[PDB]
This record gives C-alpha cells, structure tokens and sequence, in this order.
C-alpha cells in the first residue's frame, strides 16, 4: 500500500526542452548543414509521438489520502520557477542571432527559428497557467512575469474567472461547438479573450471612484513588460528582426488555440429546470495518459480532474479510465486538429458515442444546426 | 512486512484528552518523517502533525498548543498525547509514514493506513 513514484528523476528533462531551438542552432551552426534548425518541430511531431507509443500507459496513479502529502515536496515547484527565467533567454538570444547573421541565413532557417520559438512559447503558457491557479503571491506575480514574453498577460483574468466558470456552455468563447473548423473558432476565440477581460477588470473597478486606467488592473500591468522587451529589442538590434518576431508571436498564440479546442469540443452541460446551469461535472473534459507527453506538458493531458479541484498542484492530479478518452496524446492531436475533415472522420464518432447520441448533451454549432441534426440521426 | 498498526479510538467528553499512536515495522531505512492527516466531514485530508528524524514540528495552525506528536521508544514508534477536545474538530485520522534516499537520489517511498475515528 504505496505510492512509490515512477517518473521522479525524470521531472528535470522539463528545464531541458526550453533550450531546443538554442541548441539546435549551436549543433547547425558547427556542423554545417541546414535543416537543423527544424529540429523542435521534429522533435515534437515525431519523435515524441513515437517515444509516447514506445513507452506505453502510465503506471501512476496517486491515490487519494496523499494528496496532503505530495503537496508538500518543493521540488516539483522549484522546477517551475526555474523555468521562468530560461524563457527570457532563448527569446534574446535567438534574435541576436538572426541580426547578428542576418548575412549567412538563408530565408527557410528564418522561418524555422521562428517556429521553433513559437512551440517553446507553448510551454511559456503551461508554465503560466500552472502558477496562476495558486492561493500564494510570489506565484501570481511570477505567472505574470512569464506570461509578459508572449504577451498573453491577460490569460490571468480571462481563464480564472471566466472559463472556470462557464466551460462546456453555448456562451463560453474557448469550448468548441460540434461542427466547427478551428480556423473559424480561431476567429471567434481570440478577440473573446480580449473583450471579455477588458470589460470585467473595467466593472469590478467601477465599483469604485479609482478610474478604469488605474494602476492595480491586471490587464494593463504587463504590457509594462512586454512594450519594453519589444521596443528595446527592436530598436537595438535594429528594425530587421521584425519579420521573425511577428511569426514567433502568432504561433505562440495558434498553440494555446489549439489546446482549448480539443479540451471540451463538443461537451455541454445539462440545464437545470427554469433555473441556471449545472455545476461542472467530471464527464465534460477530455483527458488522456501516455507518458512522455504528460512528462513536457505537465500533467495537462488529465483536464478534468484538474476542473474537479482547480486548487491542486500537477502532482496530485488523478487519472481515470471511465470518463472520455482521447484516441492518443496531445501532439497527434495537434497534427490533426488543423486538418479539419479528417479530425470529422474520427473525434465526430467518438462524441456522438461518448456523450450520448442526443441533442440535448451535445453542443452544437450555432451557425448550422438543422444541417446538424438533421442528418447524423438525433432527437430533439 | 511492512505496514502501520495503531491504537486509540472512542469516545470522550469535550474538554478532555486521548492519545494516538502508531507502530510501523520492517524498515531497512533510516531516513523519514511519521505524520497524522485527519479528514474533517466534507473535507480534504489536511495535515495535523508528522515530525523529521531531527525533531521539528509542523501542524496546522489551528491545532497549535493541543497536540503533541513524540518518540523515544522501540524504533517505528510515534506517539500523539491530544487534549482539549472540541466537537468542531471531529474526523477520522490516517497515520502515515514517508522516506528519504541520498539527496541525489531523494526517491520518497510513501505508506498509508486509517484508523481511530475520532469520537
Ligand atoms: C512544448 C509544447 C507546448 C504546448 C503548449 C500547450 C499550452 C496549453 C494551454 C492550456 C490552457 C487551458
Ligand atoms: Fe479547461
Ligand atoms: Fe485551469
């Protein structure tokens, strides 16, 4: 009757994989060949899902009167700080590479560096959204620092209050109907984040005499971080690293879009007679449990576990194998989402079977909802 | 092998004392920490003593200045002397144990068992 660990030594490899596209330059710049910049983007398309099949299931499931206990070794959480700062470095640094070698590059290692940093900023996200759901200061503020290098400040205020109050619901713009391209909810995602905060820090303030452009708002307090990085970057390195820090930006921001979609795609909550809606429940989130993705992105592959109890740090969170499963971990999952019809042929099925076949658990798309019940046989 | 038996359950008057106690045994290991985790009604197990080879308290600071958790006795011997008993703190209590290796390695072996409702 014991929890002994399995992955324990291996939690360090998490300082490692922010430094990919640094190494990855040093390894082309010495041994002369080009492709080697793409080589986080191989890393996570293809030898990560390999490894993830050649491993297997997890072993590791804690049980429930230890969670007092695991929630009391540091370790797991000093592997977080750390990785704040690493962030700062691989970004300046990359960009001191590109102008100070502008004149040897060609434009694909552009594009490729580029790229490369974006999925590092991916784990810049899953950094910041691990220390946000904290009850300490030094975690909420760190979580703002790490979210200014990717200028998604904001996430604070917009995943807390909103998503965590209303996922799996018409009226939440992160979960994704059911019949519905990841491009078009791209389009109805991004600007949702943005409106929604600015009006809520904009009415809890109001409250009060202190006028909407105040200091103590958490919507404008790391565009103190993220106006300066850029400007001195720029300015100093001169005006040419502009086409490679757009590109960074952008792919930072398809990566958390991404996410949110195949979280709770499809999932809806049941509503309570001439009442409101029903608290979350554990059969709205899809999780999966392979190993080695679970080890780079800290265990996020468990989402509703982490929806049953937000407070609980990733290494408490549970895993279950009666709730929905996702068919393989998250980067398959990533390669198939951008490809529409083919993530129709296989996650469609699965939802109809999953949720129960019948329109009144289902959520779907609100731009064409005859065509959607009419055919895939449902009842109303 | 190894596991946790332990003694000390029933029913007293609020405003008196009880003691808990529980003897591991099997231990190849020398390096570790033996705590008590109670479970308050619709409460998450939290932590109410458990002291380190060294000797140094950790409660929670709401039982602070009531409950003592000491050794000095054959080895895997715990004890807990409770006192000022309130109806608001009314649980059931988990003994466990937990382990150490070389700080490089620092594989910590957990181990769990219950007992004792309290009143
Ligand atoms: C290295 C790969 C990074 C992947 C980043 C995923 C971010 C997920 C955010 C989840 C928010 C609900
Ligand atoms: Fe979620
Ligand atoms: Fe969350």
């Amino acid at each position: 009757i014991a929890y002994r660990d399995r992955k324990r030594p291996f939690w360090t490899l998490s300082v490692l994989w922010p430094v990919s596209p640094l190494i990855g330059i040093y390894l082309a710049h010495t041994t002369g060949v080009g492709a080697f910049f793409w080589l986080t983007l191989a890393v996570w398309y293809l030898i990560i899902p390999l490894l993830d099949w050649v491993l297997g299931d997890d072993q590791s499931n804690p049980p429930e009167a230890v969670v007092p206990a695991l929630e009391s070794d540091r370790y797991y959480r000093i592997l977080t700080y750390l990785t704040v700062p690493i962030h700062y470095v691989v970004l300046i640094g990359s960009a001191w590479y590109v102008s100070t070698h502008y004149g040897s590059m060609t434009w694909y290692d552009i594009l490729g560096l580029a790229l490369s940093v974006g999925i590092v900023n991916g784990l810049a996200i899953n950094t910041g959204h691990e220390l946000g759901h904290k009850k300490t200061e030094l975690e909420r503020w760190l979580a703002k620092i790490v979210l200014a290098v990717v200028g998604y400040g904001h996430f604070f205020i917009e995943h807390n209050k909103g998503h965590h109050k209303d996922v799996a619901t018409p009226e939440d713009p992160a979960s994704a109907p059911f019949g519905q391209s990841i491009y078009r909810f791209a389009l109805r995602e991004i600007p949702g984040a943005i409106i929604r905060a600015w009006n809520s820090e904009k009415e809890r303030l109001g409250r009060l005499g202190h006028s909407p452009w105040s200091l103590q708002n958490e919507v404008l307090q790391p565009l103190l971080i993220t106006i300066p990085l850029y400007v001195g970057l720029i300015a100093v390195l001169g005006v040419k690293i502009i086409p490679f820090l757009l590109i960074q930006i952008v792919f930072g921001w398809w990566q958390l879009t991404s996410a949110n979609y195949i979280e709770h795609y499809g999932l809806l909550r049941q509503k309570l007679p001439d009442g409101r809606y029903e608290r979350c429940q554990p059969y709205h989130s899809w999780n999966s449990n392979h190993v080695m993705s679970n080890l780079i992105l800290f265990h996020l592959q468990r989402h509703s576990d982490h929806h049953a109890h937000p407070t609980r740090r990733y290494q408490s969170l549970r895993d279950f194998p009666d709730l929905p499963t996702l068919p393989s971990g998250y980067p398959l999952m990533f390669a198939l989402s951008y490809f529409p019809p083919l993530w129709r042929a296989v996650m469609d099925r699965r939802v109809l079977d999953v949720c129960g076949r019948d329109a009144r658990k289902i959520n779907i798309d609100p731009n064409q909802r005859e065509k959607i019940i009419h055919k895939f046989n449902l009842l109303t | 092998q190894v596991q946790l038996q332990e003694s000390g359950g029933g029913l007293v008057q609020a405003g008196g004392s009880l003691r808990l106690s529980c003897a591991a045994s099997g231990t190849i290991s020398r390096y570790w920490t033996m705590g008590w985790y109670r479970q308050a009604p619709g409460k998450e197990r939290e932590l109410v003593a458990g002291i380190s080879e060294g000797g140094s308290t950790n409660y929670a600071d709401s039982v602070k200045g009531r409950f003592t958790i000491s050794r000095d006795n054959a080895k895997n011997t715990v004890y807990l002397q409770m006192n000022s008993l309130k109806p608001e703190d009314t649980a059931v209590y988990y003994c466990a144990v937990t382990y150490r290796g070389p700080w490089f390695n620092r594989d910590p072996h957990y181990y769990w068992g219950q007992g004792t409702q309290v009143t």
